[PDB]
Parts: structure tokens; C-alpha cells; sequence
């Protein structure tokens, strides 16, 4: 009764402090893994680009897009891109090798 | 007798308090993991 | 009949890789190939342990293109200085064309084949391995009675094998069809791992070299007169949380520059006093 | 005289007969559910999970009539996949000692362009298997087929059925043989070999067989054989608590990834349902620090064998390394969650579980639908609201011309869990009085490295033990007697197959699962009397009341 | 005689590799070789140094070092493999071997077999051997009959 209600608490009490020291140790190795992706995400925006034109907007990640090259493509916005920036018949600069609007 | 009492409210009232905090740590590392995922 | 195992895996030492991609990106536009030596550990395993460049013919990549000559006396004096590795298989460069095997490759792999059943046809494309990712693939063949009769190409007993998806542009290319993917693992130890690490390990000295003082001012005024923007935005923005029920942030980017802010200058307090107390 | 018979009780071999009886009588597997699988695969890994889920759902029943009946679809079967197919037939016929070499000889050798070397294999393999923790005899018979095997899939098949047969006997003379099985240094028989090693010297801390085992780890170069030493390192120190802390910290520390993954292993079988928060602690740490995906994912499974006997302390520490982005430890989130609540299904981990088997990532579904079957198991709708829900999703995903093939493969082997043994079996690590069941740990742990060799599936099938309440009178029979089970019929019923009173009367033996062990009593009017209470369940001795004639419960016959 | 699966190496062994250092010009290092009572016998004192190499890679599982019983067989022996260069015996005594052998005395009989560490002769071309002492020690050694069991990595 008693006795087994307070060593219950106290199981719970250890297994709470358990649970709270591995949170903090995965809060800090995701941010370590959130700092590489962040870090991948801006590589991808390096050179040299395509430019395209910003033809129409098809969902909230992915537009179609004329490249310069004089080929239409259906690629995926990047996120980190200003939305109300892109507007039709915009310059958009595009990965090389998957035309991806950058 | 009233000794068991109050030591296991002492420890209900930890519990709880540190129950709140797991719940906030794990909603921090949640929307932190939704942003690495994402 | 045996059948080569899905979980078979291509070990690429550290040093093969790099050979192989820098052999690649020199050659770019053109298309390089060498072998890869190493050895066949079992039925599931494939180390490759180092791989020599070959000499460029105007042939391309192709069976012509190995000259008995330059490999025989490689193998040799490498044998000679101590690494005396079979011809596990070949590797060549397709520039921007993604990893696969066109008609003629899988006329040299057969080709290679013909000397070892167990033998690998990695390829790299050495202007898609921009930094980070690396574009390469390892691919044998399948035997066309094999497939022809109807019977899967490889027999399969674990996950292993199917962890990574094919794509697309090596399927239309004849994956899956005439040769199959392998996967492929790098083996790097502890040394040469350590030993990579010198590239950027940046030294003793810059943790205690100040930033220029008159920059780091700058730098702070700059930052500070953003962050006041930024502030201005974030009040404008925080009036409009009221009259708002539930339905670019000027707080995140608030928060990123107090975090740039605070871990530089706490940073160039720090180094500046230790360098007080350190030096007299 | 009576010292013999309880000398027969000890040796297993009464309990043996009883449960193999049990589980002939109340066979109540669904063939049509296996038909529908059977009509629904196209490639050889569809093919070999059913296999497997097949053997699962007779496992024991010495009923192998699926196979029988579709020979010509069976023989499509080759190689390594043959192998578990022959495999398959031993978890089949788990405890059919008496006959069980002689009916091994109907499945005689021929020859035929593959080598036939894997039915050898399979056929060592299933003779290990039905005399798994009870090789007596068998034992003799294995030694002297692996010590003349020359072939190297039978020197495999051959390991595997002697450390099956001998788990945790730790016999010197089976150890020195697989032992130079091993230092024999080939990838295929190097798995065998070192899970032998591990099972022959299981639970026995021997500081010469795990100094063998890991220096030969640390000295050879195919990595098969490093699996296999890494689940023989873990079982040779299960159950030890902190006397394995050393060799933790020496195999935690350790360059190679496997030998990591030897460390989270044996972090498990050391402290199999202690709870231990040092334990959780590191293993935790493992799992959100390392580098190899692996490693990461053995430390969350090793997390279930920590936790089983606190059930409902699992989910909540497995529940947000259940949405990580890694999906390797997604993975071990959920083979976690299934190991932890094994046979217990639980509310909670069936929610956790039921978003993951839509993950993008293939084999975190498989891992999902493996763990939901493992908790559900003879659950009932009533008992369980979601299990008809998760048939329905396992159909679905063989149905599904365009899912994944190893969402297939466990969905394939989720259904051969469900209704494993003829909806007679349960997963228990726990023994019913409360011990930590040795040879359901050691299956379950085998069972989870499938990921890496197929033909270990069969090792859950130790894990697989009799849901009965088997009556015996002063003489061990088996007097045909009722028990009453004080609850609505369909609370614990069989599934309907495919195309009311509060009490049941349940005949002797009664397929009373666990939870339905608590509201069982038996009629005043029997002229028995159960010993312990029958709550407890498992092999009773009833005392007899009254002096009038016995009518015993007639002995079905095999197959 | 030779465990099951395995076979005697003598035709894999090539004679442009095969090199003993310290033998007697009237015993050949062909004696030690062939399955004779012609022995090999060392000239200046009882250590010896021969490498044997081979057509293609193979892997060894036990070695037949046997001599005579006057106490001049071989009794401690380093074992160095895929050595690229020739080997000294200033540095064979201070080299760390691929494997050190104690041959007790039940070697040396005709019916001695010494089983090898399989795990770490698995790509073997070339097998050095350095005969650091013998049983009686003699001024010299004598090797009644040396060979390899093993198998081909078929390259
Ligand atoms: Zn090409």
C-alpha cells in the first residue's frame, strides 16, 4: 500500500530522470545534425546556376520553370526562398545538374 | 505511518514537476526533429 | 546453381575513392577508366583496397583501352613495393552522365568477367560529386540465360541489399535488366580518418589570434543596426498579433543575429582576456 | 519408481508431449488466409516469407498440409531460400521428438543441378530446431553430422541445429567443434558458428569463450561471421546484470561498428528485464550519438529486452525515437516497441506503431507490421480494438501489386505472427511465474536479426510458448474435464475464418490466453480439484475427489 | 592423411620464389621439400630462413614441419607472410611474426601435424619460415619433410 506507492514514485521519479538526461543528450546531437543539414541546404545554392524564367507556381514546393536553355521543366522550389518573391516571368536561378529553383 | 505520507508526497509533487519538464523537453526535441526531418 | 547474395557489398578504401575521384575530375570531358585492386574476401564481400589510373587512348573506355604493357608492369612493381592486390575489377569516369553501363561498358565488364566471375564495374561521375554527396554506383552484370529463364538475378536473404533505391536514369540504362547495383561501403579507419582530419583542422593558434579589433567593431555596428531593423519589424509585426486570432519571421531572423552577436562577441572577450593572462 | 516420473517431468519430456498434444488438438489455423498469400506473391522473397509465416502458423501443430499441398508452388524455392524452406518444416513440427529423425529421413537427399547442400542444411537446422533447448539426444546425432559435413551450407545448417540443440548446455566437447567450425574461417558457415558459440555457452560469463570469440571478431575480415560473433557475444553474457559491465564498456568503445552493435546486444541479454536505468542510460546515448545507423538501431531494439517486464514504461521512452529522422532508428523504435510488449497488446504501442506502417521508408513498415504482429498476437477485437484493422492493412500491403517488397515480407511474416501456432502461442520473455524466460529472449533476439540473414526467422519460433491450462490427474493424464471461463464467449475466441452467455465451457486442454487466465475458475460440480489456482495456469496437477472412474482424454495422433 | 575439404600445396608452390638461407650444399633445400629421407640441414648454426611463394594467392590451415628424432628438428619457428622483400636474420629475430610456434616433440614424428591460424593466412603468396632453435640443441637442424595444407583463393 504505502510502502509500494512510494517506491512506485520513486522508480518513476529515476526513470523521469532517465528520460530527461537522453532528451538533452538527442536535443543536442539534432542540433549538431540540424547545423550539417542548414549547412547542406546553402551548399546546394553555390555556383554556377542556370537562370530560368519563374513560369507559373504549382504547389507550395514546386513551380514550373523555363530555363534559359530554352527548355521548360517541373521542378521543386526551395524552401528557404521568399514565396512572395516569386513572381511570374521572374529570373530564377537554378541548380546545374537538376534544375531545381534555387 | 505519517512519515510514508510525506515522503510520497514529496515525491508526487517532484514527479509532477519533472513529468511537466520531460513534456516540454520532448515537444522542443519534437519540433526540432520535425526541422532536421523536414 | 549458386547465386551471387543481394547482401554482396563493395569495400572501397578510403584511398581508392580518392584516386578515383580525382583520376575522374581530370579527365573531365573526357572519360577515364583504371583498375581497381584489391581482393575477394567471400561470396558477400568485395575489397577494394587501391586503384592505379590508366593512360588516356583516343579509343575512350573500352577493352583497348587497358593496355596489357602499362598493367602488367603496374602490377608488378606495385607487387614490388608491397601491394601485390589481384585485378579485383575496372572503373571508369562518365562525366554528368550519371552511373550506369552503356553497351560498350558492359562489353568490357563482360570482358572482365570472362577473367573472374566475381567482378565489379564501378563507375563515377566526377562533376556530380559536388561536395557533400558523391555520385557512384558499382554494378557486375546478369548472365542472359539467367534472366531469360525467368529466375531472379540475385538470391536474396537480408534488408541489406535493398536499403538504397535504384534510380531512374541508371534503370532506363539497362539496370536491373542486363547488370544489377552492388551496394557500396567505404572502409576508413581510425587512422585515416584522424589523418583526413588535418584538412581543415584549423590550428593552435587561430583559438587565440583576436579578430581585428577595428573589424570586429565594424562587424557589430553592422549587426546591430540590422538587428535594430529587424526589431522595428518584430514590434510592427507583434501589434499584429493582437488584433489576429489563431490564422519570412521578424523574430527568427531577430534570434539568429543575437546568436551571431552573442557567440562572437562573447568569443572575442574570451580569447582576448585568456591572451591577457597568458601572455604577461 | 515415482522418482522416475518426476525425473521425466524435469527432463521436459512430459511438458513437451503435453503442449505438443495441446497444440495438435486445438489446431484452428485459417488455410485460407495462407492461400491468399500464396496467390498474392510474385518474387522469391514474397515466396520465402511465406515460407516462414506458413511454418509460424504451424509451429508445433506438426501440421505441414500447406506444404504438402502446394509441393509444386514449394519447389520454386532455391538455394538459401530452399534452405529456410526446409528450415520452415522443423518449427513445424517444434517438439515432435520421437519421430522426428525418422521423419527428417522422408525428406531424403537426391541430387539436382543446386547442390541439394541447402536441404541438407535446412533439414540439420529444423533437427536442431524441434529439439531446440531439449537436444538430449539429438545432441550426439548433430555432433557427428557436423563433424562429418563437408559441404559448407551444411556445415552451416549444422551449427545452427547443434546451438539450438545445446543452448545453454555449454557442453565442452560442442563448443570445441564449433569452435573449429568457426577458426575454419568461412563467411557462410561464420554466422552459424558464432551464434552457436553463443548459444551452447549462453548465460555462462565463460571468460575463455568470450576471449575466443572476441579476438577471432577483432582478427577476421568477413563481416557475416562478425554478425554472427556479435549476437554469440551477447548471448554468452546474458543474464549476468553488472558482471558484463566490463566487456560492455570494452565492446562500447570498440572501433568496429559491429562490435558496437555486439555491445548494445549485450547490454540486452545482460540485463533482460531488470530495468536497469545505467543500462537505458547508455543505450539511450548509443542511439542518439553514433555514428553507424546499426548501432544505432540495435541500441533501441536492445531498449525492449531492457524494458519487457515494465511494459507500460516502453512507449514512453521509445515514443520520440519513434519519429526520429533517422530511419534506422525508427526501425529499432518499433522492433523495440514489439520485443518490449510482446504478447501484452498494448494500447498505447499499438498507437505509437500505427502511423509508422505508412512511413516513406520500406523496411521501417516491415519493422512496423513485424512489431504490431508481435504484440497483437491472439488479441481479440474486444481485448485489442485495432487488431481486425491491422489484418486488414496486412492483406492490403500483400494485395498491393506497387508496395515495396519488404513491406510485403512483413506484412507476410506479421501474418504468420498473428496466428502463430493455431492462435495457441503467445510471446512471453516473462515465464508464467515470473521468471525471465530464457529461450524467448534468445529467440526473440535471434528472430530480430533476420534484417541481416533470413533463414534466423525460425528462431522465434522459441519464443512461441503454449497459451494452455493442462489438467492432469494423480496418474499425469489427462481426464476429460471443463473449466469455466467467466466472461462473454467472444472475449478471447478464435478469428472467424475467412471466405450470448457470460461463461464458456473450455474442454481439457483449454486455449485459455493470458488474460483470460485470470477470470477462468472450474465448476464445483467436477470431481476434481485444481491444485495451485488456476489463474496461474500452465500444466496443473488436479487432485481427484471422489473415487469413481477416470475417463481420460484419448491421445490424438501426429500430422 | 590431410583434413577433408583440404589438399596438399605442393603444386601450387613456385620454384622462383622458393629461397633457404644457411643450408648445406649436399643437402638441398629440394631434400626438406620432397617427401624423402633426404633432409635439409643447416651449414653455419641452427637458425634457418626459407621463403617459399606461390603461383596464385592460397590460404594454409596446417604445415608439416617434421625432421629427424636426434633431437635437430626444428623446435621454435617464426612464420612471416607476403613478405615483399628478402628477409634478414638480424630482423627475423626482431620482427613480430604473422605466427610464433613452440613445436613440441610430437611435431617433429612423421605423423605430425601442426595446425596455423587460419584467420590470418588467408591471403598468403609468399611464407617465410625462420627456424630460430631446435630440440637438441645442435649446431645445426635437419628438416626431414616440409610442406603446406591448404586450399587456392582461386584468383
Ligand atoms: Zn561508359
Amino acid at each position: 500500500d504505502l510502502y509500494s506507492r512510494y517506491k512506485k514514485l520513486q522508480q518513476e521519479l529515476e526513470f523521469l530522470e532517465v528520460q530527461e538526461e537522453y532528451i538533452k543528450d538527442e536535443q543536442k546531437n539534432l542540433k549538431k545534425e540540424f547545423l550539417h543539414a542548414q549547412e547542406e541546404v546553402k551548399r546546394i545554392q553555390s555556383i554556377p546556376l542556370v537562370i530560368g524564367q519563374f513560369l507559373e507556381a504549382v504547389d507550395q514546393n514546386t513551380a514550373i520553370v523555363g530555363s534559359t536553355t530554352g527548355s521548360n521543366y517541373y521542378v521543386r522550389i526551395l524552401s528557404t526562398i521568399d514565396r512572395e518573391l516569386l513572381k511570374p516571368n521572374a529570373s530564377v536561378a537554378l541548380h546545374k545538374h537538376s534544375n531545381a529553383l534555387v | 505511518r505519517q512519515y510514508y505520507l510525506s515522503k510520497i508526497e514529496e515525491l508526487q509533487l517532484i514527479v509532477n514537476d519533472k513529468s511537466q519538464n520531460l513534456r516540454r523537453l520532448q515537444a522542443q526535441r519534437n519540433e526540432l526533429n520535425a526541422k532536421v526531418r523536414l | 546453381a549458386p547465386a551471387v547474395d543481394t547482401a554482396e557489398q563493395v569495400y572501397i578504401s578510403s584511398l581508392a575513392l580518392l584516386k578515383m575521384l580525382k583520376h575522374g575530375r581530370a579527365g573531365v570531358p573526357m572519360e577515364v577508366m583504371g583498375l581497381m585492386l584489391g581482393e575477394f574476401v567471400d561470396d558477400y564481400t568485395v575489397r577494394v583496397i587501391d586503384v592505379f589510373a590508366m593512360p588516356q587512348s583516343g579509343t575512350g573506355v573500352s577493352v583497348e583501352a587497358v593496355d596489357p604493357v602499362f598493367q602488367a608492369k603496374m602490377l608488378d612493381m606495385l607487387k614490388q613495393t608491397g601491394r601485390p592486390e589481384m585485378v579485383v575489377g575496372w572503373y571508369h569516369s562518365h562525366p554528368g552522365f550519371g552511373c550506369w553501363l552503356s553497351g560498350v561498358d558492359i562489353n568490357t565488364q563482360q570482358s572482365f568477367e570472362a577473367l573472374s566471375e566475381r567482378a565489379v564495374a564501378v563507375v563515377v561521375d566526377p562533376i556530380q560529386s559536388v561536395k557533400g554527396k558523391v555520385v557512384i554506383d558499382a554494378f557486375r552484370l546478369i548472365n542472359a540465360n539467367m534472366m531469360v529463364l525467368g529466375h531472379e538475378p540475385r538470391q536474396t536473404t537480408s534488408n541489406l541489399g535493398h536499403l538504397n533505391k535504384p534510380s531512374i536514369q541508371a534503370l532506363i540504362h539497362g539496370l536491373n535488366r542486363h547488370y544489377y547495383s552492388i551496394t557500396i561501403n567505404y572502409r576508413k579507419n581510425e587512422l585515416e580518418q584522424k589523418m583526413l582530419l588535418n584538412l581543415h583542422k584549423k590550428s593552435w593558434m587561430e583559438g587565440l589570434t583576436l579578430q581585428d579589433y577595428s573589424e570586429h567593431c565594424k562587424h557589430n555596428e553592422s549587426v546591430v543596426k540590422e538587428m535594430l531593423e529587424l526589431a522595428k519589424n518584430y514590434n510592427k509585426a507583434v501589434e499584429e498579433e493582437d488584433k489576429m486570432t489563431p490564422e519570412q519571421d521578424p523574430k527568427r531572423h531577430l534570434e539568429e543575429h543575437v546568436d551571431v552577436l552573442m557567440t562572437s562577441n562573447i568569443v572575442q572577450c574570451l580569447a582576448a582576456m585568456l591572451d591577457t593572462v597568458v601572455f604577461k | 519408481n515415482q522418482t522416475l516420473k518426476m525425473i521425466k517431468i524435469l527432463s521436459g519430456e512430459m511438458a513437451i508431449e503435453l503442449h505438443l498434444q495441446f497444440l495438435i488438438r486445438n489446431n484452428n489455423t485459417d488455410l485460407m488466409i495462407l492461400k491468399n498469400t500464396k496467390d498474392a506473391v510474385r518474387n522469391s522473397v514474397c515466396h520465402t516469407a511465406t515460407v516462414i509465416a506458413n511454418s509460424f502458423m504451424h509451429c508445433g501443430t506438426t501440421s505441414d498440409q500447406f506444404l504438402r499441398d502446394n509441393l509444386e508452388w514449394l519447389a520454386r524455392a532455391t538455394n538459401w531460400a530452399k534452405f529456410t524452406a526446409t528450415a520452415s518444416l522443423g518449427v513445424i513440427h517444434k517438439g515432435h521428438e520421437k519421430e522426428a529423425l525418422q521423419l527428417m529421413a522422408t525428406y531424403l537427399p537426391k541430387d539436382t543441378s543446386p547442390g541439394s547442400a541447402y536441404q541438407e542444411g535446412g533439414g540439420l537446422y529444423a533437427l536442431g530446431l524441434i529439439h531446440a533447448n531439449h537436444g538430449g539426444d539429438i545432441i550426439d546425432y548433430l555432433l557427428n553430422q557436423l563433424k562429418n559435413a563437408s559441404n559448407d551450407i551444411v556445415r552451416h545448417g549444422g551449427s545452427l541445429g547443434l546451438g539450438l540443440a545445446a543452448m545453454g548446455t555449454a557442453r565442452q566437447d560442442v563448443y570445441d567443434l564449433l569452435k573449429t567450425n568457426l577458426y575454419q574461417d568461412d563467411a557462410v558457415t561464420g554466422e552459424a558458428a558464432g551464434l552457436a558459440l553463443g548459444l551452447v555457452m549462453l548465460g555462462s560469463k565463460n571468460a575463455q569463450a568470450i576471449e575466443d570469440m572476441v579476438g577471432y571478431a577483432q582478427e577476421t575480415q568477413h563481416e557475416k561471421i562478425l554478425r554472427g560473433l556479435a549476437v554469440g557475444i551477447a548471448l554468452v553474457m546474458y543474464g549476468r546484470m553488472e558482471e558484463a559491465d566490463a566487456l560492455i564498456e570494452s565492446l562500447c568503445r570498440d572501433k568496429d561498428p559491429i562490435l558496437r552493435r555486439s555491445g548494445m546486444y549485450t547490454v540486452a541479454m545482460a540485463y533482460c528485464g531488470s530495468g536497469n536505468n545505467k543500462a537505458i542510460r547508455r543505450l539511450l546515448h548509443v542511439a542518439v550519438s553514433d555514428v553507424n545507423d546499426d548501432v544505432r538501431r540495435a541500441a533501441v531494439e536492445s531498449l525492449g529486452f531492457i524494458l519487457f517486464r515494465t511494459p507500460e514504461q516502453c512507449p514512453s521512452v521509445v515514443s520520440l525515437l519513434s519519429e526520429s529522422y533517422n530511419p534506422h532508428v525508427r526501425y529499432g523504435a518499433a522492433m523495440a516497441l514489439g520485443i518490449c510488449c510482446a504478447g501484452t497488446g498494448n494500447k498505447e504501442a499499438i498507437n505509437l506503431l500505427e502511423p509508422m506502417t505508412n512511413d516513406p521508408v520500406n523496411y521501417v513498415r516491415q519493422g512496423a507490421l513485424i512489431a504490431s504482429a508481435l504484440i497483437m498476437i491472439q488479441q481479440t477485437e474486444i481485448t485489442c480494438p485495432k487488431v481486425n484493422q491491422f489484418r486488414q492493412l496486412y492483406s492490403k500491403v500483400i494485395n498491393d501489386k506497387h508496395d515495396d517488397v519488404m513491406a510485403k515480407f512483413g506484412a507476410i511474416l506479421a501474418q504468420g505472427i498473428l496466428d502463430a501456432g493455431g492462435h495457441n502461442v503467445t510471446i512471453s520473455l516473462q515465464s508464467r511465474t515470473g521468471h525471465t524466460h530464457m529461450p524467448s529472449v534468445v529467440g526473440v533476439l535471434v528472430f530480430t536479426q533476420f534484417w541481416f540473414w533470413f533463414p534466423l526467422s525460425h528462431f522465434l519460433s522459441l519464443a512461441y510458448t503454449p497459451t494452455c491450462v493442462i489438467g492432469l490427474n494423480k496418474d499425469l493424464k489427462m481426464p476429460k474435464v471443463q473449466y469455466k471461463s467467466n466472461c462473454k464467449p467472444s472475449t478471447f475466441a478464435y478469428p472467424a475464418p475467412l471466405e450470448e452467455p457470460n461463461f464458456q465451457l473450455l474442454d481439457n486442454p483449454a486455449r485459455v490466453m493470458p488474460a483470460q487466465l485470470k477470470v477462468l475458475t472450474m465448476p464445483e460440480t467436477c470431481r476434481y480439484q485444481p491444485f495451485k489456482p488456476l489463474s496461474i495456469g500452465g500444466i496443473i496437477i488436479l487432485k481427484d475427489t471422489s473415487e469413481d472412474i477416470e475417463e481420460l482424454v484419448e491421445p490424438v495422433a501426429a500430422h | 592423411d590431410i583434413p577433408k575439404g583440404y589438399m596438399d600445396l605442393m603444386p601450387f608452390i613456385n620454384k622462383a620464389g622458393c629461397e633457404c638461407l644457411n643450408e648445406s650444399d649436399e643437402h638441398g633445400f629440394d631434400n626438406c621439400l620432397r617427401k624423402d629421407t633426404t633432409f635439409l640441414e643447416s651449414d653455419c648454426d641452427e637458425q634457418l630462413l626459407i621463403t617459399v611463394a606461390f603461383n596464385q594467392p592460397v590460404k594454409l590451415y596446417s604445415m608439416k614441419f617434421q625432421g629427424p628424432d636426434n633431437g635437430q628438428g626444428p623446435k621454435y619457428v617464426k612464420i612471416f607472410i607476403n613478405l615483399p622483400r628478402s628477409m634478414d636474420f638480424e630482423e627475423a629475430e626482431r620482427s613480430e611474426p604473422t605466427q610464433a610456434l613452440e613445436l613440441t616433440e610430437d611435431d617433429i614424428k612423421e605423423d605430425g601435424i601442426v595446425p596455423l591460424r587460419y584467420v590470418k593466412f588467408q591471403n598468403v603468396n609468399s611464407v617465410t619460415i625462420f627456424v630460430q632453435s631446435n630440440q637438441g640443441e645442435e649446431e645445426t637442424t635437419r628438416i626431414s619433410y616440409f610442406t603446406f595444407i591448404g586450399t587456392p583463393v582461386q584468383a
